[PDB]
RNA sequence: UCAAAGAGUGCU
């Protein structure tokens, strides 16, 4: 729509409905979620310790992690 | 056969000239205009929201004010932009409210300026005159050079002095003729061309705190006493007429400019009372919103509104027919409202507080002073009737009634509401057993007695 | 405010149809022409010639009405609004043009 | 009396003044009047009508041959300036059909079911496969409505800025285009939705179901407002007139029924349909359109309470009372998908397998529109100003009701523990006091309203 | 209370009639000062006679 | 011991009674308190008078130009720049 | 060019 005048803006707001990194953002968020759920698990669980290492190895192999972390 | 179809001539709907206005065909068939009720309501809700964001009542203050608190304001009833003010410093000023600058300033009295009124003396355009009284026991008549007209081209200053035996506490001038009345220890009637009071009016020994002439029946005068009494006078009989005593003192009286028999009183019990002259045993209305003593009251010249100033640092505007204010004006810099007046066009309110400043306010905060087009005046008029139609809608009340009230006034009201409900629950308990405890009309509780019974 | 002027024509048009001088179809044609003139007068670039055309058109409507009065009603003057409506309207156009264009001595 | 009377004259004077403005209407509607009694209006053919009408009217009767991505569903803009076509195989085009100007053309390789314009022709929505997409004037995808799934029927409430979807999941969902938030999502609990129509007078939605019922819905209520049994099988199509007074339905049982939806009274039950009806439309003037496969049949003055107005196929010896078809047309070897009367035009748009056709129907459109509401000659400056003011005056979704005139009717440590005990005793006293007050009132109402036993009565 | 205005020009004397009277108490308010600058608003105040 | 519990509508007061093939859910047709006036506005002295006024729409979509002007005209009207003098003797 | 979006000028 056309630019709203001063008074029109006050009466109605947020009516402006109707390079993108959405997919990469989803990957970064998904990694964070997977790391978060892993932390919730008991520290001593071998299942937890194995999968976090696999996540480190995958990201290392992909190259997003320039050094082991 | 007979075949006819919709046929549009482009020239009728699209003008050939680029400067011509395109025809705007209208069809008032209700089938083409659904949701009349919902649309009218939504427009009213928007107009209510717009009215709040446009409410900007403060316009400015007159000059640098007074050195001491302002306790007397007098308007010129024949000139729209002229104002007279006096302060506890003993100084009186005459103002040009258009430029917000003084015509002149006088050190008039040694004591307090206890009264002020603008007059047009008829001694037996180029100059205006004002009468001031003080507790130094003198009344002085002053002349001010004004620039209303340029028909001439001085003698600006003190013209006459009236010495009194007692202190003067109030002054007002008869509209038609040159006589003026002063109320001090006794209420006196004066003529401009005599140095001693012309007539002595007084119910008795009690002193008179304020007085106001009637605006239509110009021979009728009302005064306020220190014994919580209101006395009515008539100059045609040169005598007082009626006297009623109230539970508390009344500070100011104003007569209705459109109903000669109606006047309002500013009272010390937080209330302003509306009275009929002919029947003073009850009040016509009660105005109830202030939380401290009401110090001054004034009618709009249209007679449909009153403005009250209070000791609680606020100004309230009432409709004469409704017992609660439609508006409250306040500022951190305003300290005790002792005077309020309406401009002779009814579009502005002048207040005088004891911080020494004379402020100007819009009678309606959302209005503006510029000339409008018909297309504005129609749109603004349409919104007013539309807001009037849907006043009691649950949303429109919430937006429209909301005001930013100072926390002192809001808390004083809440404590006041608890106190009243404590009284009511106690009288309700008393009626469960007391056989004869009469109902007292809310319009009669403030009257303690009247002299002439009817 | 072009619609304000158009609605003032309605009582006359109704009177014309009631008296039978003009049909509803014919009245619609007359008001179509008036609508065009009113927009022309109320727009930018309007000249005195626009007023003269509208005065000239209104005069012809008056002549046509007068003839259908004797031809149909068989009366010199039918006591109704239609008799003095056009003449009053024409004088109003002259006032508007003179106020708009005081310089033109021809229109005065 | 005086107060109530004075309001009446104020009301009567207003209605008379509004009626008096009908003298300013710039034009009048069309017709198909027969001259001779033998001449029958439903014998007239589109070839004959095109000959009589003017050049512009004939040029409006557009035909578009689209042999590939059909069948095609049509939708004209509310002012009739733009046409939206969606092919079943996924060809969606938006154009100004008078000036021959194409605003968008999408070749989605997907099954498209329907499309509608939003508040104006600059924005439109398409009910594609599994999702509903919104597009720009130029065809750029703006949003993919992930919540609206398997929607087959789309509609837009203009005064409420609401988009409505229905489909096989039995979900009715309302979407606010201005704010882009799901206003309400309702479970129909009646299986797939077969038809959908809005009532333009109160903005209530009418869904058809397989059980032969029509339900009425509002976004703010979790259950249907009304339920109407108007078929012995699934309801294929629903049509509602501009006034919102009448409703027409056609089920898959060779049944067509005209309803009075203000009072909920059935007026006509036309059971003489040779084949099941597929679509029904009602024009601004009230013409009733029906499509049965390749046939299109029109009726005039059929939406009336009179029994003579009942639609009839053919005539019984030319009986005047029988309401014979007003007009008819046959698309040989071609099925009709949907019908759209062109707003403010004497035209009926028809979507079919081959493409798009406009039939000239005299006396079908509203000759006199109101430019404050809808303007076919609107400029872009007027269009964008109308966009802002219609958005300022958006009606809330919860104002939608069965009756649109509803609005406006009068109607620590120890110290904490010790504080708890006192407040408990304070509350208890309030109950004891109220019990005594209630008892005393009962006494007021009571007061307001064997020889041996007499002897011993004093004891 | 102004009804006629006298203006002197190099070419002659012009007399105007005040149609509408502007607010006096609000004379210094910006909106009334803007109306003086705007021709459309000014013509509503006076007209040449 | 039986307690009568008020329902949405008595079975004998239903609107859909005597309407064949129609079900009207009175539970969802209840009027919204959000849009009911708390009291009768001034100057209408009775509820009936107030309800009559609402039937007449003031807006110009439903009214002629001239009829619109009369409806929107306020009772108190004054002209700028002049002093309102007290009412003169009749 | 059309097509959507701004910012000034003249004028009713």
């Amino acid at each position: 729509v056309r630019k709203l005048k001063h008074h029109e803006q006050k009466l109605l707001k947020k009516v402006d409905f109707l390079e993108d990194y959405h997919k990469y953002n989803r990957i970064c968020g998904d990694i964070r979620r997977l790391a978060n759920k892993l932390s919730l698990l008991p520290p001593t669980d071998p299942f937890r310790r194995k999968h976090e290492q696999l996540l480190l190895d995958k990201l290392y192999a992909m190259g997003v992690l320039t050094t082991k972390s | 056969m007979k075949i006819k179809t919709i046929k549009r001539s482009a020239d009728d709907y699209v003008p050939v000239k680029s400067t011509q206005e395109s025809q705007m065909p209208r069809n008032l068939n209700p089938e083409l205009h659904p949701f009349e009720r919902a649309r009218e309501y939504t427009k009213a809700l928007n107009a209510t929201k717009l009215e709040r964001m446009f409410a900007k009542p403060f316009v400015g203050q007159l000059g640098y004010g007074h050195r001491d608190g302002v306790y007397a304001i007098a308007k010129n009833y024949g000139s729209l932009n002229k104002l007279a003010t006096g302060s506890a410093d003993g100084v009186i000023k005459y103002w040009n409210m258009s430029t917000r600058e003084e015509f002149v300033s006088f050190k008039a009295h040694y004591g307090l300026v206890t009264g002020l009124c603008v007059t047009q003396p008829r001694f037996h355009k180029s100059q205006n005159f004002m009468l001031s009284c003080s507790d130094d026991k003198t009344v002085k008549l002053w002349s001010i050079n004004v620039d209303d007209y340029s028909n001439k081209n001085n003698e600006e200053g003190l013209i006459r002095t009236f010495d009194g035996e007692s202190a003067f506490q109030g002054i007002d001038s008869h509209r038609e003729n040159s006589t003026f009345a002063t109320g001090g220890a006794k209420i006196h009637l004066w003529d401009v061309n005599r140095l001693k009071p012309v007539s002595d009016l007084s119910w008795g020994a009690d002193n008179i705190t304020s007085l106001k002439f009637n605006q239509n029946e110009t021979d009728i005068l009302a005064s306020t006493g220190s014994d919580n009494s209101i006395v009515l006078y008539d100059l045609r009989t040169n005598s007082p007429t009626q006297k009623i005593v109230q539970t508390m003192r009344t500070n100011a009286i104003c007569w209705n400019p459109m109903e000669a028999f109606n006047f309002v009183t500013a009272n010390e019990d937080h209330n302003a009372y509306y009275y009929d002259m002919r029947n003073l045993s009850r009040s016509l209305n009660v105005f109830k919103d202030h939380v401290s003593a009401v110090m001054d009251v004034d009618f709009s010249p249209t007679g449909d509104e009153i403005v009250t100033g209070s000791y609680d640092k606020s100004i309230r505007i009432y409709k004469t027919n409704h017992g609660h204010s439609r508006e409250i004006y306040h500022t951190k810099r305003m300290q005790h409202v002792f005077q309020v007046k309406y401009s002779m066009d009814s579009k502005y309110i002048i207040s005088g507080s004891d911080d020494g400043n004379v402020r100007l306010w819009r009678s309606k905060a959302w209005e503006r002073s510029n000339v409008k087009t018909t297309r504005e005046k129609n749109k603004l008029e349409y919104d007013e009737k539309l807001k009037e139609r849907f006043r009691h809608m649950p949303e429109i009340k919430r937006i429209s009634r909301h005001r930013h009230v100072p926390q002192v006034i809001k808390k004083a009201q809440e404590i006041k509401n608890i106190e009243l409900s404590s009284i009511k629950r106690r009288e309700a308990n008393e009626r469960r057993t007391r056989k004869d405890m009469p109902y007292i009309s809310e319009r009669k509780k403030q009257i303690v007695g009247t002299v002439h019974k009817y | 405010k072009t619609r304000y002027y158009l609605e003032q024509c309605i009582p006359e048009m109704d009177d014309l149809v009631e008296k039978g001088l003009f049909t509803k179809n014919e009245v619609s044609l007359i008001m179509k022409k008036r609508t065009d003139f009113e927009h022309r007068l109320n727009s930018r670039g309007s000249s005195i010639n626009d007023y003269i055309k509208y005065i000239n058109y209104e005069s012809n409507v008056n002549k046509l009405r007068a003839k259908r009065c004797k031809r149909i009603l068989q009366v010199k003057k039918t006591n109704s609004l239609s008799d003095w409506s056009i003449q009053q309207r024409i004088g109003f156009i002259y006032q508007r043009g003179t106020n708009k264009f005081p310089q033109d001595l021809k229109f005065w | 009396r005086a107060g109530l009377k004075k309001i009446d004259e104020q009301y009567k004077k207003a209605v008379s003044s509004a009626a008096a403005t009908d003298y300013l209407l710039p034009e009048s509607n069309g017709y198909l009047e027969p001259e001779n009694e033998l001449e029958k209006t439903f014998k007239v053919q589109q070839s004959e009508i095109k000959s009589s009408v003017d050049v512009s009217t004939a040029n409006k009767a557009l035909d578009l041959s689209l042999k590939e991505f059909g069948p095609y569903h049509i939708k004209y803009a509310k002012n009739g300036t733009h046409l939206l076509i969606t092919g079943r195989k996924g060809h969606v085009a938006s154009m100004d059909w008078r000036k021959g100007q194409l605003r968008a053309e999408l070749f989605l390789n997907e099954t498209c079911h329907s499309a509608t314009y939003l508040q104006n022709e600059q924005y439109f929505a398409v009910a594609q496969k599994k999702y509903t997409f919104i597009y720009d004037h130029e065809g750029t995808e703006l949003h993919r409505l992930k919540q609206h799934i398997e929607a087959r029927h789309l509609d837009f409430l203009p005064y409420h800025y609401l988009l409505v979807t229905a489909g096989e999941t039995g979900w009715l969902k309302y979407h606010d285009v201005s704010t882009g938030q799901l206003v309400s999502e309702l479970r129909t609990k009646a299986g797939p939705t077969m038809a959908m129509a809005q009532n333009p007078w109160n903005a209530v939605m009418h869904l058809g179901h397989s059980n032969g019922t029509v339900s009425l819905w509002s976004p703010s209520m979790p259950e249907p407002l009304v339920k109407l049994l108007s078929a012995r099988g699934p309801v294929n199509s629903i049509a509602i007139d501009r006034s919102g007074y009448y409703m027409a339905t056609t089920g898959a049982d060779r049944s067509m029924k005209i309803w009075d939806i203000r009072n909920f009274k059935q007026l006509h039950s036309v059971e003489s349909l040779p084949t099941p009806g597929t679509n029904v439309s009602i024009s601004d003037t009230g013409l009733l359109a029906l499509s049965r496969g390749p046939h299109v049949t029109l009726w005039k003055d059929a939406l009336k309470l009179s029994g003579d107005s009942k639609p009839c196929f053919g005539s019984m010896g030319g009986n005047p009372h029988r309401n014979t078809p007003y007009m008819s047309h046959l698309f040989a070897g071609n099925k009709v998908e949907n019908l759209g009367f062109v707003p403010f035009e004497d035209l009926l748009g028809v979507g079919h397998q081959t493409g798009i056709t406009n039939l000239i129907v005299p006396g079908a459109g509203e000759a006199n529109y109101d430019a404050l509401e809808l303007n076919p000659f609107e400029t872009k400056k007027q269009r964008q100003e109308q966009e802002v003011r219609t958005l300022l005056n958006k009606l809330p979704a919860d104002t939608i009701t069965l009756d649109p005139n509803s609005i406006g009717s009068v109607d620590s440590g120890l110290r904490s523990f010790l504080r708890k005990k006192t407040q408990n005793v304070i509350d208890e006293r309030k109950l004891r006091v109220q019990k005594q007050l209630d008892k005393e009132k009962n006494i007021r109402k009571r007061n307001h309203q064997d020889v041996i036993e007499e002897a011993l009565s004093r004891f | 209370p102004i009804e006629y205005l006298l203006f002197e020009e190099p070419t002659g004397y012009a007399v105007f009639k005040v149609k509408l009277q502007q607010d006096d108490i609000g004379s210094r308010l910006k909106e009334v000062q803007e109306q003086i600058n705007d021709f459309g608003a000014f013509t509503k105040l006076i007209e040449l006679v | 011991f039986i307690k009568k519990v008020k329902g949405v509508v008595n079975k004998d007061k239903r609107r859909d009674k005597n309407l064949q093939n129609v079900i009207i859910n009175e539970k969802v047709n209840k009027k919204n308190l959000k849009y009911q006036s708390s009291a009768v506005p001034f100057p209408f002295e009775n509820r009936e008078q107030y309800e009559r006024s609402l039937r007449m729409p003031i807006g110009q979509e439903w009214t002629s130009r001239a009829s619109h002007q009369e409806l929107i005209k306020p009772r108190i009207m004054t002209k700028p720049g002049q002093v309102i003098d007290p009412l003169k003797a009749p």
